[PDB]
C-alpha cells in the first residue's frame, strides 16, 4: 500500500518528554526509510504545546504534563517525502486524579409530613471530574432511619452523571419524629475506590393536622341570679399539638347555635368565660351555649364544646297588685252612709315567683276603722264596709295598700287610693 | 266567700263558642268587668261566649283570669280560661338555605353545628328534636345526622357529621334537604336545605403535557429569541392551580419565564461550545404546601457557518522563514503540505474546495489531494531551472458551502493563505 495508520496511548499526568510512541511503526512494511517526517496536525485543534514530534527519526515524547480534562486524544498525519501518509492518533488514559466531592458537607433538606410515598427530591451530586468508569457510580445512604423510611434511587442526569434522588417510604409525622440526621456516601471506579460523605438533615414541616380540641365535651354551672358582672363563670381548655400558628388556640363563642349567649362573653386566649350585664332568673331560666376554638393560620381547623349554666333564683323581684273597684263605675266611690258587711273593692296580688308561689300578705292601711279586709284563696283580697260609714264629718278617706313580700328579705310595695261618698 | 272556676277552650273556633257556664244566683244580673275583644257574658243566668275567634300563639300569655259582676252586692266569683293549641303551626328554621364548608381529604368524624328548628305551638305539639331526617341529596352516602339534646328543657343542637372520603375533584359541592316533624297529632313538617361546598387542598401535583421536550435552536439566535414551550396543568383550584415554571438547572445560557414557560435564549450561543443540552424543567403550584412536577427537555444546536477556515503549511526546514528546495529534487518528492483546518461541522460547511492562485496553476507541480480527506500533499511534478524562476509567491483558497445549489442560504466564506519556495542548492 502506499499509507497507514497507527494508534497510541499514554496515561495522565506523567513528567514530560515521557514516550509515546514511534511513527515507523505507522509505515507499511516494507517502505523505505524517510529522512524526515513531515507534520501536519489540525490546527488549533492540535498538538500544539502538548507533543513533542522528532522529525528526522519519527519519535514522540510529551511535551507537558498531560491533562485528559482539556483534551482527551490528539490526531495527526505525518508524510514522508516520498509520498507515503502515516495517520496517527494518541489517546490519553485517565487515572483517578480527581476524587469525588460534595459542594455541602452538610446539607439540609425540608420535607412537608403526611407527604406521599415515592415522591422523590433530588440532591446536589457528587461531580466527577474523572470521566468514564473512574468517576460517576453510586451513592450508598448511612444515615438512621434508611431501611424504614428513606430509601435512595439514584437517576442519571445531564451529561450522564448520577443524581441520587431520596425517594419517600414509610410514615412521617413531625408530632412524633421531628427530625432525621442523615449521612450521604459517595464512590467511583478504580481498584483504589475514591470516597466522599456528607451529612443531611432532613426536617419534617408541619401542617394543620389536628384540630383544637377540648377538655371536657360539655361544662356545667350553677350561678345564681344577679351575679358581678366583672365576676368569672367558669374557664374551657382546649389543646392543638401542632407547631406555629397552627399550635395557637384562640377561644371564641358560637352566637347562632348558643341560646342564651347575650349576657356572656369569653376570654380569646384564655378560655375564661365572663359575663358582661347580669341575668334574672325571672326572665331567663337556663342558659345553652355552644364554644368553639381556631386553629390559627390559613384555613384554620374547627373545634367545638358545649356550655351548659343552670340558674337559681333569689327573691329580688318586689310584688305585684291590681286593684278594681266594684261599687257601680269603675271610679272610686260609696254612697252616702252605704250598707254594712258591703264590699268596694277587689284586689289581686302576683309576683315573679319562686318558692312559695304567691302567697304575699297584703297590709291595708286602716281606713279610720270604718272599712276592713278580707280574703278569698289567699290570693284575692276585698274591701268591706263597716260602722255603716256615718259620714260624721268626713267626706273621703286616703287609702293606701301595702304588699309584703313572704321572702328573706323585706319586699314592700305601695299603691294608694282615694274613696270618696 | 270563695268561689272561684276554672274554663277551657280550643283556639281557632268560630265567634260564639260556649266556653262554661259560671254557676247562678237566682234574681241576678251579671255582667264583665272591664272591657276586653274576646268575651262577652249572657246576663240572663246565662254562660260564657267567645265573640273573636283567636290564634293561642298571638297571646302574651295563655291562662286569662276575669272577674264577673252581681246585682245588688255585687258579689264577685272568678274565673280562668285556658286556651290551648290544636297545633296549627308547623316546625320552621331560622334561615331555609345556608352554605356550610368541608375539608376535603379528611378522615371520619368531621362534622360542623347547624341549626335546629323551632316551632311556636306548645311543648307537647312542639319539635320533635329526635326525628330529623336527610331524605334527598345524600343518595351517595357520604354523612350523616348526629342530634346531641340538652339535659336543659330548652336547648337542642344538630350535628352533620361526615363519613371521610370527602374529595373536591371528584364532587366538590353537595345540596341538602333536612325533614323535621313536629311532634303533634298533626305531624307536620318542616325542611331546611344545606349548601355543603367543600374546601380544596394540595393534593395534586402540577403535571406536564408531555414527558421529553425536543427542540432545534441555530447558534445564531439572538438573545431574547424562543427556544420551545412547555405546558403543565395542575387538578385544584384558585391558589393550588397556580403554576410556577423553572428550569432545574439555569446555570445554562438559556432562561425560563415562571409563568408563560417559554425558555428563551439569555446569552448568545456557539454551536462549537457544546452540541446539545439535555435540561430539566419544573412545575411548582402555589398551595399551601408546594408540589412540584418535572420532565426532560432537549435541546439541540443546530451550526452555521460563522468560523471561517485556514491553511497553514509545514515545508522543507523548520525554523524558517521562507522554503528552500534543492534544485536537483526529483520528479514525484513532497515539498509541504496543505493542512486546511476548519472548526464548523460538516453538516452547516459542506463540501471545502481548494483552488490555486497566483502560482504555478501551470503543471510546474502538481498538487494533490491526499487519502487524508482535508490533507493534500505539494510534491515537484517536473524538473526545473534556478536562474529562470529562482522564486515563488503561490496562494490557495478555501470556501466553506461551496458548490451549493442557487439561491441557498448557506453562503460562502473564504480566506487565502501564501507561500512562498526558494531553490537553494
Ligand atoms: C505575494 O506574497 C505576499 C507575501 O509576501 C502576499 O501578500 C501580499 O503582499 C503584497 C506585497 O506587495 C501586498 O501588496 C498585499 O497587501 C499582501 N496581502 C494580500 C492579501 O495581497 C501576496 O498576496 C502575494 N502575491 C499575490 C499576487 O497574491
Ligand atoms: C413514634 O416513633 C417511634 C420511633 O422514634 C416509634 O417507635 C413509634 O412506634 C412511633 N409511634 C407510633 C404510634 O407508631
Ligand atoms: C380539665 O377539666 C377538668 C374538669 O374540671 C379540670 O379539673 C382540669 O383541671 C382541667 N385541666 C386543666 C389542665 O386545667
Ligand atoms: C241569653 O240566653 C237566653 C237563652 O234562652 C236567651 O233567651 C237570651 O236572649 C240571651 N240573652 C240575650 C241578651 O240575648
Ligand atoms: C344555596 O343554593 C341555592 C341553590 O339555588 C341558592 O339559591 C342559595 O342562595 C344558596 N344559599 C346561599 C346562602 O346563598
Ligand atoms: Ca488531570
Ligand atoms: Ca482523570
Ligand atoms: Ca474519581
Ligand atoms: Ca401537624
Ligand atoms: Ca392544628
Ligand atoms: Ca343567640
Ligand atoms: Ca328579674
Ligand atoms: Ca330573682
Ligand atoms: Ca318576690
Ligand atoms: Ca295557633
Ligand atoms: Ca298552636
Ligand atoms: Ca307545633
Ligand atoms: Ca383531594
Ligand atoms: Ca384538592
Ligand atoms: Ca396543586
Ligand atoms: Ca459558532
Ligand atoms: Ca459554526
Ligand atoms: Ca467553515
Amino acid at each position: 500500500p502506499q499509507a497507514g495508520s497507527l494508534d497510541l496511548q499514554i496515561d495522565e499526568e506523567q513528567p514530560a518528554g515521557t514516550l509515546i510512541g514511534d511513527i515507523s511503526a505507522g509505515l507499511p512494511a516494507g517502505t523505505a526509510a524517510p529522512l524526515m517526517y513531515f507534520i501536519s496536525a489540525q490546527e488549533g485543534s492540535g498538538v500544539g504545546t502538548d507533543l513533542a514530534i522528532d522529525e528526522h527519526s519519527g519519535v514522540v515524547r510529551t511535551a507537558r504534563v498531560l491533562d485528559r480534562e482539556q483534551r482527551d486524544r490528539y490526531r495527526f498525519t505525518a508524510v514522508t517525502p516520498d509520498g507515503a501518509t502515516v495517520e496517527v492518533t494518541v489517546r490519553v488514559a485517565d487515572i483517578n486524579d480527581h476524587a469525588p466531592a460534595f459542594p455541602q458537607a452538610r446539607a439540609a433538606l425540608q420535607v412537608p409530613e403526611h407527604t406521599a410515598f415515592g415522591t422523590r427530591y433530588p440532591l446536589e451530586p457528587a461531580r466527577d471530574a474523572d470521566a468514564g468508569r473512574l468517576g460517576t457510580q453510586g451513592y450508598a445512604l448511612s444515615g438512621d432511619g434508611a431501611g424504614e423510611t428513606f430509601r435512595l434511587e439514584t437517576r442519571p442526569g445531564p451529561d450522564g452523571t448520577p443524581v441520587p434522588e431520596l425517594v419517600v417510604t414509610g410514615e412521617l409525622d413531625r408530632e412524633n419524629r421531628s427530625h432525621y440526621m442523615l449521612q450521604l456516601e459517595a464512590y467511583d471506579g478504580g481498584s483504589p475506590p475514591r470516597r466522599a460523605q456528607a451529612l443531611l438533615d432532613v426536617t419534617l414541616l408541619d401542617i394543620n393536622d389536628h384540630a383544637p380540641a377540648f377538655n371536657q365535651s360539655r361544662y356545667h354551672a350553677v350561678v345564681s341570679e344577679s351575679l358581678a358582672p366583672g365576676s368569672p363563670v367558669l374557664q374551657v381548655f382546649a389543646s392543638d399539638a401542632d407547631a406555629g400558628v397552627n399550635g395557637a388556640v384562640t377561644y371564641e363563642i358560637n352566637r347562632r347555635q348558643s341560646e342564651g349567649d347575650g349576657p356572656f362573653s369569653i376570654d380569646a386566649h384564655t378560655g375564661l368565660l365572663q359575663l358582661e350585664r347580669p341575668l334574672d332568673f325571672e326572665q331567663r331560666r337556663v342558659h345553652e351555649l355552644v364554644v368553639q376554638a381556631r386553629d390559627g393560620g390559613a384555613h384554620p381547623e374547627l373545634g367545638s364544646a358545649f356550655v351548659t349554666v343552670h340558674v337559681r333564683d333569689a327573691n329580688d323581684n318586689q310584688p305585684s297588685m291590681t286593684v278594681i273597684f266594684l261599687s257601680a263605675d269603675g271610679s272610686p266611690q260609696v254612697s252616702e252612709a252605704a250598707p254594712p258587711g258591703q264590699l268596694v273593692a277587689r284586689i289581686s296580688v302576683s309576683d315573679p315567683d319562686d318558692g312559695d308561689f304567691a302567697h304575699v300578705n297584703v297590709s291595708l292601711e286602716g281606713g279610720e276603722g270604718h272599712f276592713a279586709l278580707s280574703t278569698q284563696d289567699s290570693v284575692i283580697y276585698l274591701v268591706c264596709v263597716a260602722r255603716r260609714l256615718d259620714r260624721e264629718e268626713r267626706d273621703a278617706y286616703n287609702l293606701r295598700v301595702t304588699a309584703t313580700d313572704s321572702g328573706s328579705p323585706p319586699l314592700r310595695a305601695e299603691a294608694a287610693f282615694v274613696l270618696h261618698v | 266567700a270563695e268561689p272561684r272556676q276554672v274554663f277551657q277552650v280550643l283556639e281557632e273556633q268560630p265567634p260564639g263558642t260556649l266556653v262554661g257556664t259560671i254557676q247562678t244566683r237566682p234574681g241576678f244580673t251579671y255582667r264583665l268587668s272591664e272591657s276586653h275583644a274576646l268575651f262577652a257574658i249572657n246576663s240572663s243566668t246565662g254562660a260564657l261566649y267567645t265573640t273573636s275567634t283567636i290564634d293561642r300563639e298571638s297571646l302574651p300569655s295563655d291562662v286569662i283570669n276575669l272577674v264577673v259582676l252581681s246585682s245588688a252586692p255585687t258579689y264577685p266569683t272568678e274565673v280562668r280560661v285556658l286556651v290551648r293549641d290544636l297545633n296549627d303551626n308547623a316546625p320552621v328554621f331560622p334561615d331555609p338555605s345556608i352554605v356550610v364548608t368541608f375539608k376535603e381529604d379528611s378522615s371520619s368524624g368531621r362534622q360542623v353545628i347547624l341549626d335546629t328548628a323551632t316551632d311556636s305551638d306548645i311543648g307537647s305539639n312542639g319539635v320533635d328534636h329526635r326525628s330529623y331526617r336527610i331524605i334527598r341529596g345524600n343518595e351517595a352516602g357520604r354523612f350523616r345526622l348526629d342530634i346531641t339534646l340538652n339535659p336543659s328543657g330548652e336547648g337542642a343542637f344538630l350535628h352533620l357529621v361526615s363519613k371521610g372520603g370527602l374529595d373536591r375533584e371528584v364532587t366538590p359541592q353537595y345540596q341538602l334537604l333536612v325533614e323535621v316533624e313536629d311532634k303533634g297529632e298533626p305531624k307536620r313538617r318542616g325542611y331546611l336545605q344545606v349548601n355543603v361546598t367543600v374546601q380544596d387542598i394540595n393534593d395534586n401535583p402540577p403535571v406536564f403535557g408531555s414527558s421529553h421536550y425536543q427542540a432545534g435552536v441555530p447558534e445564531d439566535a439572538v438573545v431574547g429569541s424562543s427556544v420551545l414551550q412547555v405546558a403543565a396543568a395542575d387538578a385544584d383550584e384558585g391558589t393550588n392551580a397556580d403554576i410556577r415554571y423553572r428550569l432545574q438547572d439555569e446555570g445554562t445560557p438559556f432562561q425560563m419565564d415562571p409563568e408563560t414557560g417559554l425558555i428563551t435564549v439569555r446569552e448568545p450561543l456557539d454551536f462549537e461550545a457544546r452540541r446539545q443540552y439535555s435540561l430539566t424543567v419544573q412545575a411548582m403550584d402555589r398551595g399551601v404546601p408546594s408540589l412540584t412536577g418535572r420532565a426532560e427537555a432537549l435541546i439541540q444546536l443546530l451550526d452555521v457557518n460563522d468560523n471561517d477556515p485556514v491553511v497553514k503549511f509545514r515545508y522543507f526546514p523548520a525554523t524558517s522563514r521562507y522554503a528552500s528546495v534543492d534544485e536537483n529534487a526529483q520528479v514525484g518528492t513532497v515539498v509541504a503540505l496543505l493542512t486546511v483546518t476548519d472548526a464548523d461541522s460538516p453538516a452547516a460547511n459542506g463540501n471545502i474546495s481548494v483552488q490555486i492562485l497566483g502560482g504555478n496553476e501551470q503543471r510546474h507541480f502538481e498538487v494533490q489531494s491526499s487519502k487524508v480527506p482535508n490533507l493534500s500533499l505539494i510534491k515537484v511534478a517536473s524538473a526545473l531551472d534556478r536562474e529562470r524562476i529562482p522564486s515563488y509567491n503561490l496562494t490557495v483558497s478555501v470556501s466553506d458551502n461551496y458548490g451549493a445549489p442557487p439561491g441557498a442560504a448557506v453562503q460562502a466564506r473564504s480566506s487565502v493563505a501564501s507561500l512562498v519556495i526558494f531553490v537553494n542548492d
